[PDB]
């Protein structure tokens, strides 16, 4: 009986550790099961103890991690939820539902949700006659058409994830800065499964010919 | 032949490790300075009373910083009361830097060895300790003459000594070259100790106090539900796992993480609770009427 | 009053700036500090949990690293002149 | 009164398991073992 | 070996040489000992020095005749070069002395009360300490009550590091004769005291005093460890 | 003057000093020491950092007889304010354990510094109740009914700690105990149950005692406390009731889900038992073998 | 009242403003003084361009 | 997959690369990590349509840090000699792609 | 009484600051390497007491200590950034039927 209240005591002493302050990093790659290297927000590399029980089969994908301040050391693990792609502001959801998505452009609204809707709210159905996944949607006609509010209208209510993202955001001044955030868009989406993809704007980045002029 | 000149094992009241600790925390970053009040008998035994931080200079740990108009004045002041304790040394703070006396400090506790024979200088850091208890340590002066004439034995009799590792070069060639480090001790009474564990009565007033009771139904749904998620995992771990080779087993059904484990926590933690949520409930209802 | 005025800041001391990179949680916060490394916080009793939105200038201790308060927008020099002008 | 009952029958399983459960392992660490 | 590898000018390792040697040569005397590290024997100080003259008597265990014959030009009176020599040549004579002859308790006795005065010169306060040690082992199981008189006042008279020595040799002299006047006032002193090896002395000392005395040390041992300090439990124990 | 005064914390800092401070001021049999307390003030949270004594003298001959020290309250402002200026004079601690009506007269003095009703903080000395090792009060003026003179006197305030974090890192590395509660596991707070109720019946019962000092021993009649035991009267429930019957159903809720938890434990004690035997029974085959082999070998 | 400096120490901190140098001298992009350890508004400096 | 190998994709610059040091080097030192990590088969995607002007120019430093790794393939010879190392690159077009290739 | 071992042994560990990384560059004549520090500059800094320099070669990355720089252990598996990549990518499960034709 001793024994169980210093053990119990052991514990309370390395959650004061695992607590707050604490210092964003990302794990890298592991040397070992129980020992990783990871680099810091800093750019320093730490050779760190990965602390016993904890996540291991997502830890080892290069994923974002926290490590305490003053130990330097891997305390605990973040979601790769965490730490998400340079994003907008206020909502991805749409606070209406009034819509006059539903009251003109009809025909599209329905096309729209037999492509996106249909497939994650029933999975069962593409399972028995055999079919991939239907393939993505370019929208396209005049502006001033309700494009990117039809389809806003279908996400807000569907009530999968939706991350919307512009050109803007990704657009970068300096070297690499760019494509970091691309790839942590795909992954993203991955993890947080069914979800919707919406790029905006994408108009800006698509080039009729290269150019290095400037 | 010689001396003992074994360090004195420096009692740190309870009142004055607190009271560097406040002074040391709120200062930061600013090294922040002041002397530490006792008395010195025997050859190995200072207790330090009291101790009082002088006012901020912005000059940082110097010659200049300490000064007697500050002294003179609080001492004067503690005459009246008959709390009055002669300087036996100084304190302060390098936030910055872990534990070890400065090349310009080594020069300043220098001038403190003429006042008082017996004099340390005590860092503490504030930053860095997360519990006030880790990276602490007391230092004495050791001379130049010392480490020429092969007296540093003479220095370490009847002690046990502590070597700080960590932080090395530099840092550490001074360290070594300059003092020497012993071991600190909290002394306290125990009618402290009494003031220390106590709390109130209304402690135990509030512990009567129940919480509305959806919430606590709220509660022991919640757990029955958090534990089917769990259950399905450890089901399918059991299935088979008969396979020879423990090492591999951990990774196929997933040991790691155990769910086994998992689960009769969350069962036991739901059930501790649950038993003082109808005691509690009982005990209030039957007392008052 | 002038001079003891100086002698009560001396005793407040500096403060790091951030900004809310995302709530994760009412409990614990994601701050990306301006000058550089992303830090994991703690919310200070007095703030509201909703004062704190995502994108609002925050001030944090130097020392803890624990969110003390709300600072309005603190806008880069550029949309600053902007505003700045009265006609 | 039902229910007070059966919690005291799964209570006397656990002891049941936990007693039985030691006795061949006596038996393993005494023997050697290569 | 103790010449070759451990270094005579670092005092701990030579404390490690003197002791394993002076079993090594015990009960009988020897002197090859200090020939074969005469150079060695020259880099001592300090308390390595007190510890040279007191590894003497452990080898010289036995052969009581020309046990103080030895010792002779350490004494008090025919050395004053150093004060570790006088005081740990008074320890050393307690034992070859121990649990012997009543002849020897008579000489240390003297001494004591030489110096029962202030222990606040330097050479004082290591001769005292040796005294102290010396006279304890000389007189043990002989429950003389004279002796034990004697280390009370260089008790009371607060020897920085003989009053740990003196409170050890009263329990050694009075062997296991539960004295209650005795344990009362030791275990009083006890807490007045605030120098911890004072009191860790009479700690120790309140343990050895009741030897043998079985459910009659029943009144003590309730005290001792209900004392809130934990150095009265420690010798408590 | 400000009333915002509503909760008092003290640091335990407060506290080591005070007793310190007695014992070296070597003010004995019922010699009070009376010292001064800093910290912030005019806010609903009273924040007391600090406490030193001051010179002080009391006569047991005659209580009205008494020096304070006025110099030296003034000579320790100016050195407080340069150590941390958030500190400023909130009023005086007393050793007590007693209330005085010598206090009423010595917070006047303290009333000529302060900024705020003085705070008289009853620090006890001799913590002989375990709880409460704190008072606090402040004092107001106020119109007492019967057609009497308005009155100075002493109303209570939470005098609850709450302490700072630099002070409470370092307290809680000494300690490791249980202490009065810290609603630790299960055996921690089965304890607690049982000393909780002991602690209401021992309120109860004062309550009881004082209601016959009245009508005995003609303590003049404090209608306050009547009005509270009106309110205990009045709000309590009543049986019979079918607000009773729905307690119940809640209680049967909870004993059944308790079942329930008891019997999933079941399952994992059993599991247990099997994992077990499978250990042993493949090292029965080891040692066998270490027989044979060691009768082949030779 | 309040002002942001961004050091030559590369770092930004959020300071009370130091009452004793008044808000009107204080501007926007003037060059100060500033505290070596505790960062306050110490002082001003003839600007540079 | 029937050969057996590390089919390690590597899409595109690895200036996207800042975790250690500058991204334009550790271009070049693909050939080092390659080596080591054998075997392997470098499937370097690029289409090199990060502008026509440097393709046709004589600017261009992401020329110059795609030229010092071809290079790395002829002087070292480590991969060649005792081929483990392939070195599969595919482009949209055999005619937007760098003229050193 | 194992158990509770281990979780304070976890926390004392943790408690060492830093612990960095580099790679011996040269074995050196007085009993020293010459180690790229991997984020920071050069140091030429001693092998730990206990691997001998015959043990070390050219290119070997090690760890490393922070209160010394003084290696601790080599690196079981090369720190670079294309291992990762690999783990990502995956083994190849395609096969030359899933595409006809
Ligand atoms: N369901 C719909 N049918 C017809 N028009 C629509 C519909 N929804 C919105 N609109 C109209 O479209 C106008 C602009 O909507 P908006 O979301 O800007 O369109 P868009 O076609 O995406 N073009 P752009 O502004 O260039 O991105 C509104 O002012 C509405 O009048
Ligand atoms: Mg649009």
């Amino acid at each position: 009986r001793h024994l169980k209240r210093e053990l119990k005591r052991a514990q309370e002493e390395v959650k004061r550790i695992q607590s707050v302050p604490l210092v964003i990093g990302q794990f890298l790659e592991p040397i070992d099961q129980n020992t990783g290297i990871v680099s810091s927000t800093t750019g320093m590399s730490y050779v760190v103890r990965i602390l016993s029980t904890l996540d291991r089969e997502l830890l080892k994908p290069s994923m974002s991690v926290a490590l305490h301040r003053h130990s330097n050391a891997l305390v605990d693990i973040l979601p790769p939820d965490s730490d998400s792609s340079i994003s907008v502001m206020g909502e991805n959801e749409k606070p209406d539902v009034t819509y006059a998505d539903v009251g003109g452009l009809d025909m599209q609204k329905q096309e729209i949700r037999e492509a996106v809707e249909l497939p994650l709210v029933q999975a069962d159905l593409y399972e028995q006659i055999g079919i991939d996944p239907p393939r993505g949607v370019l929208l396209y006609g005049p502006p001033g058409t309700g494009k990117t509010m039809l389809v806003k209208a279908v996400a807000n209510s569907t009530k999968a994830a939706f991350i919307r993202v512009n050109g803007s955001e990704f657009v970068h001044k300096y070297l690499g800065e760019g494509p970091r955030m691309v790839r942590d868009v795909f992954r993203l989406a991955r993890e947080n499964a069914p979800s919707i993809i919406f790029i905006d704007e994408v108009d800006s980045i698509a080039t009729k010919r290269f150019d290095a002029q400037t | 032949t010689g001396r003992d000149d074994t360090k004195e094992t420096v009692y740190i009241s309870s009142i004055a490790l607190l009271k560097m600790l406040k002074h040391g925390r709120a200062g930061v970053p600013m090294e922040v300075m002041g002397l530490m009040l006792g008395e010195f008998v025997d050859d190995y035994t200072v207790n330090v009373v009291d101790v009082f931080a002088m006012p901020q200079s912005g000059t940082g740990v110097s010659v200049e910083a300490v000064d007697d108009v500050f002294q003179a004045k609080m001492m004067d002041m503690l005459k009246q009361t008959g709390r009055d304790q002669m300087v036996v040394g100084w304190y302060h703070s390098h936030p910055g830097f872990g534990c070890w006396l400065s090349s310009v400090d080594v020069n300043t506790q220098k001038s403190f060895e003429q006042l008082n024979s017996r004099a340390v200088a005590v860092v503490v850091d504030p930053i860095q300790s997360v519990k006030g208890k880790v990276v602490i340590d007391a230092f004495r002066l050791i001379d130049t003459g010392a480490l020429i004439n092969n007296l540093e034995p003479r220095q370490t009799t009847s002690n046990t000594g502590l070597l700080n590792k960590a932080n090395i070069q530099a840092l550490i060639h001074g360290l070594n070259r300059h003092y020497y480090s012993l071991n600190i001790d909290y002394h306290k009474t125990a009618k402290e100790t009494k003031m220390l564990m106590n709390l109130h009565k209304e402690q135990w007033q509030s512990g009567l106090k129940m919480y509305d009771y959806e919430e606590k139904e709220e509660s022991n749904l919640a757990a029955t539900k958090s534990m089917v998620k769990i259950a399905e995992q450890y089901s399918k771990r059991i299935e088979e796992e008969k396979e020879l080779t423990e090492e591999e087993l951990k990774t196929r059904y997933v040991g790691r993480q155990d769910p086994k484990k998992h689960l009769s926590e969350t069962a036991d933690e739901t059930l501790e609770n649950n038993i003082v949520s109808v005691l509690t409930a009982g005990v209030n209802s039957v007392a008052i009427k | 009053d002038k001079t003891e005025n100086d002698i009560k800041a001396l005793q407040s001391i500096g403060q790091l700036i951030g900004e809310v990179m995302k709530e994760l949680s009412e409990e614990k916060y994601i701050v990306k500090a301006s000058s550089g490394p992303r830090y994991i916080v703690g919310v200070r009793n007095s703030v509201d949990r909703s004062k704190l939105k995502k994108g609002v200038r925050v001030t944090l201790d130097i020392t803890t690293l624990t969110i003390m308060r709300i600072l309005p927008r603190e806008t880069d020099p550029l949309v600053y002149n902007m505003t700045s002008f009265e006609q | 009164q039902v229910f007070d009952e059966r919690i005291k029958f799964a209570n006397q399983l656990h002891d049941e398991y936990l007693v039985s459960m030691r006795y061949p392992e006596d038996k393993k660490t005494q023997q050697n073992e290569k | 070996k103790s010449k070759s590898s451990l270094d005579g000018k670092f005092s701990l390792f030579h404390t490690a040489v003197s002791v394993a040697n002076g079993f090594m040569h015990a009960g009988t005397t020897d002197n090859s000992f200090i020939k074969a590290n005469l150079p060695w024997l020259g880099k001592a100080q300090n308390w390595a020095k007190f510890t040279a003259t007191a590894s003497l008597g452990v080898i010289h265990k036995g052969n009581l005749l020309e046990g103080k014959k030895v010792m002779a030009p350490y004494l008090p009176g025919s050395r004053a070069s150093s004060r570790f020599i006088k005081g740990g040549s008074l320890y050393g004579l307690g034992l070859i002395y121990a649990g012997f002859g009543r002849d020897t308790t008579d000489y240390l006795k003297n001494i004591i009360v030489e110096n029962s005065g202030t222990s606040g010169d330097e050479d004082v306060d290591v001769l005292l300490h040796g005294a102290s040690l010396g006279i304890g082992l000389a007189a043990m199981g002989s429950a003389n009550i004279e002796v034990y008189e004697a280390l009370k006042e260089v008790l009371y008279n607060d020897s920085a590091t003989s009053g740990e020595a003196a409170a050890l040799g009263m329990g050694l002299c009075m062997l296991g004769t539960g004295k209650p006047e005795a344990i009362h006032d030791m275990f009083t002193y006890s807490q007045e005291t605030q120098h911890g090896n004072i009191t860790r002395g009479l700690a120790v000392g309140l343990a050895l005093i009741n030897y043998g005395r079985q459910e009659l040390a029943d009144d003590l041992i309730t005290k001792m460890l209900a004392s809130d300090e934990s150095l009265l439990r420690y010798g408590g124990a | 003057m400000s009333l915002q005064h509503e909760k008092v914390t003290i640091a335990p800092l407060v506290l080591l000093s005070a007793l310190d401070h007695y014992e070296r001021t070597q003010t004995k049999e019922n010699k009070r020491c009376v010292g001064v307390i800093l910290g912030d003030a005019n806010s609903s949270t009273i924040r007391v950092t600090n406490s030193f004594a001051l010179p002080f003298e009391e006569d047991e001959k005659n209580s009205d007889v008494w020096f304070l020290d006025h110099n030296y309250i003034e000579n320790m402002n100016e050195m407080c304010k340069k150590i941390n200026a958030k500190e400023k004079l909130i009023g005086w601690y007393h050793s007590g354990p007693k209330l005085r009506a010598s206090d009423l007269k010595i917070n006047e003095l303290f009333k000529k510094y302060t900024q705020n009703n003085p705070l008289l903080l009853i620090v006890d000395v001799k913590q002989q109740g375990v709880g409460l090792p704190t008072d606090a009060y402040v004092a107001i003026e106020q119109v007492k009914d019967d057609g009497t003179s308005t009155e100075k006197t002493f109303l209570h305030l939470p005098c609850t700690i709450e302490a700072e974090e630099a002070e409470e890192i370092g307290v809680e590395h000494l300690l490791r105990d249980v202490r009065d509660q810290a609603a630790g596991g299960l055996s921690i707070r089965l304890t607690n149950q049982l000393k909780s109720l002991k602690g209401l019946q021992s309120k109860l019962k004062d309550v009881v005692e004082y209601l016959d000092k009245v009508i005995n021993k003609e303590l003049p009649i404090n209608h306050t406390i009547l009005g509270k035991l009106q309110d205990v009267f009045n709000l309590l429930p009543n049986l019979g009731t079918p607000d009773d019957d729905e307690i119940d159903v809640e209680n049967h809720d909870r004993i059944n889900i308790s079942n329930n938890l008891q019997k999933a434990l079941t399952v994992k004690t059993n599991d247990e038992l099997m994992v077990i035997y499978i250990s042993n029974l493949v090292r029965s085959i080891i040692a066998f073998d270490d027989l044979i082999e060691n009768k082949i070998q030779n | 009242k309040a002002a942001v400096v961004k050091t030559s120490s590369r770092q930004t901190v959020f300071l009370p403003m130091v009452g004793l140098v008044d808000p009107d001298k204080l501007k926007p992009n003037d060059l100060v003084g500033v505290n070596k350890d505790s960062y306050l508004i110490l002082d001003t400096l003839p600007s540079e361009f | 997959h029937h050969t057996d190998c590390k089919f390690i994709r590597v899409s595109g610059a690895e200036l996207v690369q800042k975790y250690i040091g500058e991204g334009s080097r550790m271009v070049r030192e693909l050939f080092v990590m390659a080596r080591e990590h054998a075997p392997s088969i470098i499937f370097m995607d690029e289409i090199d349509s990060i502008g026509s002007t440097r393709v046709e120019g004589s600017g261009g430093g992401d020329s110059e840090v795609q030229r010092t790794m071809l290079e790395l393939l002829n002087q070292l010879d480590g991969f060649e000699t005792s081929k483990n190392i392939k070195i599969i690159m595919a482009t949209n077009r055999l005619d937007i792609l760098d003229p050193a290739l | 009484n194992d158990k509770v071992r281990f979780i304070k042994d976890e926390l004392r560990l943790l408690q060492e600051p830093g612990s960095y990384v580099g790679e011996v560059i040269k074995i050196v004549s007085d009993k020293k390497v010459l180690v790229k520090v991997q984020p920071e500059g050069k140091y030429i800094v001693d092998v730990a007491k206990d691997i001998n320099v015959k043990d070390l070669k050219a290119s070997q990355r090690v760890c490393l200590r922070s209160d010394s720089y003084m290696l601790h252990k080599v690196l079981e598996n090369k720190a670079d950034p294309l291992v990762s990549l690999m783990m990502v990518e995956k083994v190849p499960d395609s096969t030359y039927d899933m595409v006809g034709g």
